[PDB]
């Protein structure tokens, strides 16, 4: 029936731009909100921010203001996610969930690599 | 002011088909006018994005059985688990919903002892 299926892992090194997205199906995208959850390796679940699918408005938490920013193309049923200057401290597996229907996706692993960034 | 979510302990120990409570304390009253609590339980499984247990601290998700439980008052949660299976092992995490940011708990590890061969 449902299903938020998000885009592939990440390899990046410091510095550079990533763009994460979520493509939401199953259900009328603009009826519900998206929220971004960001999983750390030793701090687990942090809560970035939601953005409203049917005006655009995006809400963040403070930590995740500067380089994070929340988008959406409603006509594709997609969110996106950019994350720009990447830190080491990016690592993280993102979540898209529309989390008051508990819809998630699968999550995106970024990594941030001072020199592993080649692998892929 | 960011409302704090607090977990007990970041791990806790149980044997097969046991029972198992898992702990959190917000900052706030979770409670709001319009009489819901807006508090979260969700299980985090190695490899699976996290599902929610439990929404408005004690009311269970769909699909999830009814050896979960929630309880609490205001301020301080309590999750339980009346008969523990393998597949309950993973990091277990309340979320407060009442006001931006949402927050979540640091996590609980449920982890089942076992003896060494
Ligand atoms: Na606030």
């Amino acid at each position: 029936q449902i299903q938020l299926v998000q885009s592939g892992p990440e390899l990046k090194k410091p510095g550079e731009t990533v763009k994460i997205s979520c493509k939401a199906s199953g259900y009328t995208f603009t009826n519900y909100g998206m929220t971004w959850v960001k999983q750390a390796p030793r701090k687990g679940l942090k809560w970035m921010g939601w953005i409203n699918t049917y005006t655009g408005r995006p809400t963040y938490a403070d930590d995740f203001k500067g380089r994070f920013a929340f988008s959406l193309e409603t006509s594709a049923s997609t969110a996106y996610l950019q994350i720009n200057n990447l830190k080491h401290e990016d690592t993280a597996t993102y979540f898209c969930a529309s989390l008051g229907e508990d819809f998630w996706g699968q999550g995106t692993t970024l990594t941030v690599s001072s020199h592993h960034h080649h692998h892929h | 002011m960011d409302i704090v979510m607090t977990q007990a302990a970041p791990s806790v120990p149980v044997t097969p088909g046991e029972s198992v409570s898992i702990s959190c304390r917000s900052t706030k009253s979770l409670l709001h006018s319009n009489g819901n609590t807006y508090l979260y339980w969700f299980l985090q499984r190695p490899g699976q994005s996290p599902q929610r247990l439990i929404y408005y601290m004690s009311n269970l998700a769909s699909g999830v059985p009814d050896r979960f439980s929630g309880r609490g008052s205001g301020t301080d949660f309590t999750l339980r688990i009346s008969r523990v299976e393998a597949e309950d092992a993973g990091v277990y995490y309340c979320m407060q919903s009442l006001e931006y940011p949402y927050t979540f708990g640091g996590g609980t590890k449920l982890e089942i002892k076992r003896l060494v061969p």
